DNA sequence: CGTTTAAGCGGTGCTAGAGCTGTCTACGACCAATTGAGCGGCCTCGGCACCGGGATTCTCCAGGGCGGCCGCGGATGCATTAATGC
DNA sequence: GCATTAATGCATCCGCGGCCGCCCTGGAGAATCCCGGTGCCGAGGCCGCTCAATTGGTCGTAGACAGCTCTAGCACCGCTTAAACGC
């Protein structure tokens, strides 16, 4: 007799658990190789310090956040709970972007 | 490690532990808490740095 | 045998009708009572200059089109012709009021 | 579709608040001398980090009594075929 | 040798019997909260130092006070249609 949750009891447990916590979803080296990456072609052999790379983390993670809140009320308002393509769309233009 | 560590503290379960070297590197803050009598440690050319 | 058009038909020949054209859709005078009547509350025996109206119209009528244009194309994304309330609210909401 | 109330507009008598201009006078810009409160440096210890013990509530688990079937074989009808009587 | 005829080897037809699956009730299992238990480390206190705030003097300078003016807003009266409204 296997244990098995049913499917929507376990996203909600991890609203209850991540929403609790303020640590960062994004690890360090690849959003360090990904600012590099696009530091590269704008000007060659630049530098970044220790700090100001946490800051650019928490902002794309807090606005990502909110973007997911506003494109999550936007499939609220198709009256489903999944999101798509067209709700980021549609949070994304109707933000004045 | 947590299904051998819910038998841990309050009885007295075991007379020796083994535990790996490299293990209490992460597991450095669980270890401290309990007091112990003998830490004996095999092939010590490893902890020479 | 009556003449009569069919239900769509002159809502689109007053959006060609309408649309050319740059004149105010509100009169004078219940937009001038409307701001004396706001204006009453906060501060007692107040004048208007004759200008400094049209600009509270037009902004007003300019801004109230927009939102009907965002909030028209949140009723498109909601698979049909009829705005509702929860589409001036969602319309409302996610340009950040 | 027909029926009404009221803005648009032409014209009127005002006035009270908008708007440009001298006076001087508080009153703030610019400059020496002191210093004391605020800033670099330090080094501790009590609140903080993480997890066991145990009670508590969370959240799913598998069997038990009510319906209308198809699977299959016995049959014994049919048709054949050799026995056999002519 | 041929008909016929009883034996008989299959005939499809009929009738009987087996096939379980979905609601209701048997609790099972582990995630969470809270209270200690001890090791860790940076918040703040203390000290050394040190520099722009503070106080006073000078000096000149725009802002409130009238002063006077002037001009478009205010309130209004009456044709003239025209969107608002009821259905």
């Amino acid at each position: 007799k296997p244990h098995r949750y049913k499917p929507g009891t376990v996203a909600l447990r991890e609203i209850r658990r991540f929403q609790k916590s303020t640590e960062l979803l994004i690890r360090k080296l690849p959003f360090q190789r990904l600012v590099r990456e696009i530091a590269q072609d704008f000007k060659t052999d630049l530098r970044f310090q220790s700090s100001a790379i946490g800051a650019l983390q928490e902002s794309v993670e807090a606005y990502l956040v909110s973007l997911f809140e506003d494109t999550n009320l936007a499939a609220i308002h198709a009256k489903r709970v999944t999101i798509q393509k067209k709700e980021i769309k549609l949070a994304r233009r109707l933000r004045g972007e | 490690r947590k299904e051998k560590r819910k038998g841990w503290n309050k009885p007295d379960a075991f007379h020796v532990c083994i535990v790996s070297y490299q293990l209490v590197v992460q597991d450095q803050h669980s270890f401290k808490r309990k007091r112990w009598q003998y830490m004996v440690l095999d092939e010590a050319h490893n902890i020479k740095n």
